[PDB]
RNA sequence: GCGAUGAUCACCCAUGGGUGGGUACAAAUGGCAGUCUGACAAGU
């Protein structure tokens, strides 16, 4: 009689006695649980399912829901008569693999469990005859990406990654801030004019990358960087210069140089989009409400997106200007009221009280927002919720708006 | 739906609104999701109750993650106009916090609602 | 300016110092999992809070016989975001191995965080109830831990040991009488616990309430054995 | 000067200075036994 | 004579050595929330980079694989298998495309910026030779920048006297006779 | 002379640190410890000190309880006037926290009620014979 | 086979280790450190 088992590498089944129940009863009587039993019954048939894990991940779903292809391909040919006797351990496997075609006849979860504990007890000592290694770290990965499946862990709802996104974004504008001002500065022994004259970092560099002397600048247009004006400035600075004359090596250091601080922009405007289509992907009713970048800043601020769900809506009304919160708490002046909101676009668009106003309804609804994009346990993502609730955000801006003060 | 897992059936549900509006009239009662998030957080609630048709579920949904983690009874009731109706004010509310005070006169309805709502629970 | 003393169980220690801790050793240095203050001295040590692990209170309240060795393999049942199963990984450490289960979600993601982190910790998000179901993964742990809040925590624990542990092997269950009676009196909330596990052929050693760190608490150790 | 005396306020840099700290509990002490 | 350009270079081989730092341990991070016991196996951050660049995503693993990221540094300590099954059976997880080109650009950048540190750095080098040729040969091209760095300005070193460039048993002996022959060195090289 | 923000400020602080000091701290363990043995001859012989293998000491302090064969504090300064001092030092800090957040709550309490009345109502002053002042307010729906 | 182009000038165990202090860089779910109010308002 056959038994199957089921490993994170593989599937096995061994042959034993036909009367199984008995050899159980052997078995567990005996205390048979030893290599003595298990070298007695070895292995029948191995078959170690690829290393690829998605394979792994929808074999086992399979092996809890169904019957496979693999099993198909391994049940292929475990009869020699047309009547074989295997233990299976699943009941609802037992009855399926009862209904396969090669309709041999199978046993649910009997007293074999003795069998499984026995196998399982030495299945290290099975390892010498499949499977020569250690199954630990393979149970680890194989459990690691079911539990991923199970959970249904869209591989683009990750705020950890969010986060990681828009600190690395704050770091890249402060390293590009200081490279531009260091570049300026070394390229300030030839045009310092120039350096004052233009303040656009990228618009610095591609100078230093189109032109290299001043007089070469005369020559040559700087059209689609700066317009007439500005270029015909630089070209009058450049007949008055009081820098140096720079030997091409020092030219070909400062112009990398130039060539980084270009590339950093044009990498750091790139990652700006992506983290507008991935907050789009996650939030995407807080980002229709407040705005792509507001929401990245909050979703930072309170570390996990469900712990800035958990927190109410005053906490997000006041979440950035805790320092003057508190202080002012303390000291019994008048609280804070924008905090980090106040870069978003409607409360930017109201005015004064009108602010102030805003400010609380947009935070209550991007409370609402928030919360429900985050828990939707199924979810759209198209932002329906989002844009309701700014719709009616706007009315009641409309309304403050048109709300006059002095008495016509 | 088990999102809203504890729902009260007829009777449960007039005793708690009962007590609900008794809180109100005696002003232990906090109205509204963010006041009672607000509750919940500062430790000062006897239980929660809650509206169980609001559009959508999960704007309220989020509190009986701090309920349960604090050990605080919640439940959710049918009609979130009823449980205005019951709060006493002009509009609809979905969710309220039933406060804590040992000088209470309802003292002991609220301890039989919330006995009711932890064997529910 | 802190001693480290071994505590009677091997893996857990106690810091003398201003302040008296007891502690574990850490695998992941300079992070903790939930927040609990870590001291150093040097090696990285990491305190147990008794009221947040009935583990914790427990082996504080006192124990004879406490089956989860280092170099040993420890199931967890109730890993509520992972808070305690995070301490018994460190205990056993990389020698040996603990594989954890949970069911709702919210718990499962953290502990999948956890998880991610630690390599000693395995994670089954699979229902505890059946055992068919997640008898893929893993081999019969050594020793089996339970803080279900199940009514039938005798029958899952009965269902995983004899499907799972290996003979002559430690069981040890968190159990409160508030979840499952709550209208009558402890003691004999704990009688009848202890009535169906010997009728489900786990022999009980040792019985301790954790009344100080937490009210109508019982944790209860016995030996799995004479089973297949 | 250094860095962990380094203090964010002249007045708290005053207070880790010691020999002012004796001369100041002292001149405080006379004076106050003066007054009395 | 002028040497604010060797001022200046100091002040890029050391930011730029820092930001390296930091930009290498990000592409850690991100490419361990992918796949982390590669993060662990190779320590080297440039060499990390480089194999996030040619292994993109963790499913592509062959036989060539193998043999061209051994030509990625080398096979002699095991990294090639051990990365290989490592990979083969990691417990990362899987994020999306978009994911992996902005972690390669990254990677791309981090490389092209430790190459412009090693042309920086050779161009400091010759700099100081065609500058301060006399202190070079004495103490070495990178200290000698450090100092008329420290200084502010050849001019200010030389002007100093030997006591203050020092400050600027016999391990002091050895130390103080150094300062002065520095000092002379620093004078002429600047007159 | 205060405002209410600021003592609910000062409450709320106090709560923090009070869970701190807690988390740091332990309280000593006293549990009802129940030992299930077999025969009656094993229970009326039974010793805790051969049970647990201890001693006098080992026995009757109950968290780190050893075997002596793996038996087989004075490195600080005064160890028996200073440790202890510093340990009470503790207790009393965490005790003084707790009724300090107390006085606190109770402050913050009449203030809010004092609040409320001034805020609203159609309300009856009434004196419990216990000499307590309440406010009944009319039964009234708030618009 | 010298020198102004520079001579000379905190603890413990026996030139070995431990304790401390100084400078740079990095990490922290370390600390300081607590997340506003809660029902009326606008026109007639």
């Amino acid at each position: 009689a056959y038994v199957l088992t089921e490993t994170s590498a593989g599937y096995a089944l061994l042959k034993a006695s036909d009367k199984k129940i008995y050899k159980s009863s052997s078995l567990i009587q005996d205390l048979d649980s030893s290599d003595k039993v298990l070298k007695e019954f070895k292995i029948a048939a191995f078959s170690k399912f690829n290393s690829a894990a998605n394979a792994l991940e929808e074999a086992n779903s399979i092996i809890e829901g169904k019957v496979s292809s693999q099993l198909e391909k391994l049940l292929e040919e475990i009869k020699k008569d047309k009547k074989s006797t295997l233990i299976v351990s699943e009941t609802k496997l037992a009855n399926a693999i009862n209904k396969l075609g090669l309709n041999f006849n199978v046993v649910s979860d009997a007293v074999t469990l003795d069998i499984y504990r026995a196998i399982k007890e030495y299945l290290p000592e099975l390892l010498p005859g499949m499977s020569d290694n250690d199954l630990s770290k393979m149970s680890l990965g194989l459990a690691h990406s079911i539990g991923r499946h199970k959970l249904k862990f869209s591989a683009d709802k990750v705020d950890v990654m969010i986060i990681q996104a828009i600190a690395l974004l704050d770091d890249l504008d402060k390293e590009l801030n200081t490279y531009a001002m260091r570049c300026k500065e070394w390229y300030g022994w030839h045009f310092p004019e120039l350096a004052k004259i233009v303040t656009d970092s990228v618009a610095y560099a591609r100078i230093i990358l189109t032109m290299g002397i001043r007089s070469k600048a005369s020559e040559t247009d700087l059209s689609e960087i700066l317009p007439e004006e500005i270029e015909e400035r630089v070209k009058t600075a450049a007949e008055v210069s009081m820098g140096t004359e720079i030997t091409q090596t020092d030219l070909d250091n400062i112009n990398a140089l130039a060539e980084q601080i270009v590339e950093f922009a044009a990498y750091r405007e790139q990652l700006s989009n992506y983290l507008s289509a991935r907050m789009k992907a996650i939030a995407p009713n807080l980002t229709q409400l407040v705005g792509e970048l507001v929401g990245a800043r909050l979703i930072a601020h309170s570390g996990s997106l469900i712990s800035l769900a958990k927190s109410p809506a005053s906490t997000i009304q006041i979440l950035g200007a805790e320092k003057a919160l508190f202080r002012a708490l303390k000291t019994k002046h008048d609280t804070p009221k924008y905090g980090l909101l106040y870069h978003a676009s409607l409360v930017g668009q109201a005015t004064g009280k009108n602010k102030g106003k805003i400010a609380r309804v947009l935070a209550a609804k991007a409370a609402v927002s928030l919360r429900y994009d985050a828990l939707a346990e199924d979810r759209d993502d198209s932002g329906d919720i989002g844009l309701e609730s700014r719709a009616k955000v706007e009315n009641r801006l409309s309304q403050l708006e048109g709300r006059d003060l002095r008495t016509t | 739906n088990p999102k809203a897992f504890p729902l009260a059936d007829a009777a449960l549900t007039q005793q708690i609104l009962d007590v609900v509006q008794q809180a109100a009239n005696l002003r232990q009662l906090k109205k509204g999701a963010n006041e009672a998030t607000k509750t919940l957080n500062r430790g000062i609630s006897e239980f929660i109750i809650m509206a169980a048709d609001c559009e959508p579920i999960e704007i309220l949904l989020h509190l009986p993650l701090l309920c349960e983690d604090k050990n605080v009874p919640y439940v959710f009731v049918p009609s979130r106009v009823a449980l205005g109706r019951a709060c006493g004010v002009s509009r609809p509310v979905i969710a309220a916090s039933i406060t804590t005070n040992d000088a209470s006169a309802i003292k002991t309805q609220i301890y039989a609602v919330k006995d009711k709502i932890e064997t529910l629970l | 300016k802190v001693v480290i003393e071994p505590h009677r169980h091997a893996g857990v220690y106690i810091a003398r110092g201003k302040e008296d801790l007891l502690v574990t050793k850490n695998m992941a240095p300079g992070e903790s999992v939930y927040g609990e203050k870590r001291i150093s001295v040097k090696v990285e040590y990491r305190v147990w809070n008794p009221f947040r692990s009935k583990l914790a209170a427990g082996i504080m309240g006192g124990l004879d016989e406490l089956f989860i060795a280092p170099g040993k393999k420890v199931l967890y049942l109730g890993a509520a975001s992972g808070t305690s199963v995070s301490h018994v990984s460190d205990v056993v450490g990389p020698e040996g191995v603990v594989y954890a289960v949970e069911f709702s979600h919210r718990p499962g993601r953290e502990l999948i965080s956890m998880a991610k982190k630690r390599p000693n910790i395995i994670p089954i998000i699979e229902d505890a109830r059946h055992p068919q179901k997640y008898r893929m993964l893993i081999g019969m742990v050594d020793c089996v831990f339970a803080d279900v809040a199940q009514p039938d925590q005798a029958r899952i624990i009965a269902l995983n040991s004899h499907m799972f542990l290996k003979d002559q092997g430690g069981v040890v269950i968190s159990i409160k009488a508030n979840c499952i009676d709550s209208t009558v009196d402890a003691e004999t909330v704990f009688a009848r616990e202890v009535q169906k596990l010997r009728e489900e052929r786990i022999k009980p050693l040792e019985q301790l309430t954790l009344e100080p760190y937490e009210r109508d608490h019982c944790i209860v150790v016995g030996r799995y054995m004479r089973s297949g | 000067m250094n860095r962990k005396e380094r203090k964010s306020t002249i007045l708290e840099t005053l207070m880790g200075d010691e020999a002012s700290n004796k001369y100041f509990k002292r001149k405080y002490n006379e004076i106050q036994e003066k007054s009395t | 004579k002028n040497d604010n350009h060797i001022i200046q270079a100091i002040a890029l081989l050391d930011q730029l050595d820092k930001d390296i730092n930091t930009f290498a341990m990000r592409v850690k991070e991100w490419y361990g929330w992918h796949f982390p016991e590669l993060a662990k196996l190779v320590p080297d951050n440039y060499t990390f980079a480089k194999l996030v660049l040619f292994i993109k995503d963790k499913a592509s693993l062959n036989d060539d694989s193998l043999h061209d990221l051994a030509a990625l540094l080398n096979e002699d300590s095991g990294i090639a298998q051990r990365v290989i099954d490592n990979a083969r059976i990691s417990m990362g997880q899987d994020i999306s495309e978009t994911d992996m080109e902005n972690v390669c650009v990254f990677a791309q950048r981090v490389a092209s910026l430790a190459d412009y540190r090693r042309q920086l750095y050779d161009y400091l080098c010759e700099k100081m030779h065609t500058v301060a040729p006399n202190l070079s040969e004495l103490i070495g091209e990178v200290i000698g920048a450090r100092l008329i760095s420290h200084a502010g300005s050849l001019t200010n070193l030389s002007k100093q006297a030997a006591s203050t460039v020092q400050i600027l048993k016999n391990k002091g002996r050895i130390s103080r006779y150094l300062a002065n022959k520095c000092s002379m060195a620093s004078r002429i090289d600047n007159y | 002379t205060q405002d209410s923000n600021y003592v609910r400020t000062l409450r709320q602080i106090e709560l923090k640190k009070l869970e701190k000091g807690a988390k740091q701290l332990m309280f000593k363990s006293s549990g009802n410890h129940t030992i299930f043995v077999d025969s009656r001859e094993k229970m009326n012989e039974f010793t805790p000190e051969k049970f647990f293998n201890t001693t006098s000491e080992m026995v009757n302090r109950s968290e780190n309880r050893l075997t002596k064969d793996q038996l087989a504090n004075a490195s600080s300064i005064m160890p028996k006037e200073s440790l202890d001092k510093k340990k009470l030092k503790k207790f009393k800090q965490v005790k003084q926290h707790l009724q300090r957040e107390t006085q606190l709550k109770q402050v913050q309490q009449r203030m809010d009620a004092q609040r409320e009345l001034l805020k609203k109502g159609s309300k009856k002053k009434i004196v419990d014979s216990s000499g307590k002042i309440s406010f009944k307010w009319k039964k009234q729906r708030k618009r």
